[PDB]
């Protein structure tokens, strides 16, 4: 079954990312791996792992096991076509090609999903096997194979609600749009929170609370900050049992500076040592840098360098080189004063900034339609 | 209960005098807000940083 | 065709930006906020 | 009804539909409850009891 299977690939990420933490990772990964019927997901990470020298008993009863339910299968298909149901063989392994999706690979998923895909006349096993291709085109990173069945998927709510199959997509919408770094977007799809339910992924509904709200202190603004996560009930009752994040989202409300910082490594640490945040720790805390930067910086002109190490973080020459690193990066619009010892601001009508983007997305579609014109008539 | 919403109400009758005095210039000194107010400078002055915020 | 005479022989760019903005610089900022404390 | 339609040789089967217990009220709320936009924790035994 596929609904504890997200776990197995967190520790596999688990085991290989952190080199020195891979010893309780090996082990309970193990005790989760040579049972359960697991037989192929884990010969690389074997390789990974260490010898592990004598696996071929573990193997053989597993593959054994393994070729019992093959062959129950081998003694369904022929009774159940006797007299026949429902298609009875493809009703049988409607169920079981899961059990074959989580313990063999994804082929004698795939020729079987796509094989009963066709029986059911009615959605309502379509959808969900729909749903267990998406979720296996989570495991394999299966990029392309996810574009095709969330179509495919969304094309079967509209005739019905179906929002437990559409407030339940939109969890799958969101953490592929967390997946990737489209962070207006995966908050977009965590707008609710309300019809969202005790998950079998995140199995901690406050888990996803703090996914929703690390992706939405980037996504909104202070009027949606000032309206949206700080008046709902069904929020802030979550993260009252989170002292951490609690504070950590608070301090940015409440204009406190200098103790947001420390709960920020607190979140970009345990960021760095998350699955799925991995990929994008780095480019987390360099945007809530420059938030927590602009925020400050667009209320005053004449506020000087040397006041924000005492009131919003320590270190003058720290300051300096990162503000330094912005400006010079292009955004956080102020001109700094240096032999003075004063920072000032300007403000830019969107004139050139909101232009800068559109000589960009030309010279882009530029860059393609001249490049399909070359591959296209030789 | 309306001891609970007076203070909710003025907060929102201190910010609607707020934007009136503030209207016919374009600079002025704080010192002056807080006497047409007739109020204080440093409540005023972190309460204006909360408008521009 | 395509010989082509030899004469010698997303996930990617976003996080790339930060290795070019952000490549060995801080790295690890845990303590030197703690060293600060008692400096500034 | 007709006792020459009560004939026996010519009916072949009669089904009776009884009226749903606890547990078949409980499923037409299931499947009925799929195109409501919800609110989590609901306890729909409670509505069918």
């Amino acid at each position: 079954p596929k609904n504890p299977d997200l776990r197995i690939a967190q520790l596999r990420f688990l085991l290989s990312l952190p080199e020195h933490r891979g010893d309780a990772a090996v082990r309970d990964e193990l005790m989760a791996a040579v049972r359960d019927n697991n037989m192929a997901p884990y010969y690389e990470a074997l390789c990974k792992s260490l010898d592990w020298q004598i696996d071929v008993d573990l193997l053989n009863k597993m593959k054994k096991a393994n070729e019992d339910e093959l062959k129950r299968l081998d003694e369904e298909l022929e009774d159940a076509e006797k007299n026949l149901g429902e298609s009875e063989i493809r009703d049988a392994m409607m169920a079981k090609a899961e059990y074959l999706c989580r313990i063999g690979d994804k082929e004698g998923a795939l020729t079987a999903f796509r094989k009963t895909y066709d029986k059911t006349v009615a959605l309502g096993h379509r959808l969900d096997i729909v749903f267990y291709l998406l979720r296996i085109g989570l495991f394999y990173m299966d990029n392309d194979l996810i574009t095709r069945n969330t179509e495919k998927a969304k094309s079967l709510i509209e005739e019905g609600g179906d929002w437990d199959r559409r407030n339940r997509l939109k969890v799958y919408q969101g953490l592929y749009c967390v997946a990737i770094r489209d962070f207006k977007q995966a908050a977009e799809l965590f707008l609710d929170t309300v019809s969202t339910f005790t998950s079998y992924e995140l199995m901690d509904y406050k888990t996803f609370v703090t996914y929703t709200v690390y992706v939405s202190m980037i996504a909104l603004e202070r009027p949606d900050l000032r309206e949206k996560v700080i008046k709902g009930a069904e929020i802030l009752e979550v993260l009252h049992s989170l002292p951490a994040v609690r504070q950590y989202l608070f301090s940015l409300y409440e204009c406190r500076y200098s103790v947001f910082f420390q709960s920020l490594a607190v979140v970009e640490q345990e960021m760095k040592k998350d699955w799925l945040f991995a990929p994008h720790y780095r480019y987390y805390v360099r945007e809530m840098r420059i938030h927590a930067y602009s925020q400050l910086l667009e209320s005053y002109r004449s506020l000087t360098l040397g006041y924000m190490a005492e009131a919003f973080g320590v270190g003058v020459e720290f300051i300096d080189q990162e503000l330094s690193r912005f400006i010079a990066a292009g955004r956080l619009h102020c001109k700094i004063d240096k032999v003075n010892e004063i920072v000032e601001t300007n403000r830019p009508d969107s004139k050139n900034w909101q232009y800068q983007e559109t000589i960009k997305k030309g010279d882009l579609l530029l860059n393609r339609v001249q490049k399909l014109s070359r591959v296209i008539n030789m | 209960i309306i001891s609970t919403h007076l203070a909710k109400l003025y907060d929102n009758l201190l910010e609607q005098n707020l934007i009136r005095v503030i209207e016919p210039f374009s600079r002025v000194q704080i010192e002056h807000i807080s006497s047409l107010i007739k109020l204080s400078k440093a409540d005023v002055e972190r309460k204006l940083s909360q408008m521009i915020l | 065709m395509s010989e082509k005479k030899q004469p010698v022989d997303e996930d990617n760019w976003d996080d790339d930006n930060v290795e070019d903005d952000f490549s060995n610089q801080l790295r690890a900022e845990l303590e030197k906020h703690g060293y600060k404390m008692e400096t500034s | 009804l007709d006792s020459a339609l009560l004939r026996p040789g010519r009916i072949d089967r009669k089904i009776e539909f009884p009226p749903p217990n606890e547990e078949a009220r409980l499923d037409i709320l299931k499947i009925h409850s799929r195109k409501m936009n919800l609110t989590r924790g609901i306890n729909l035994r409670k509505i069918a009891e």
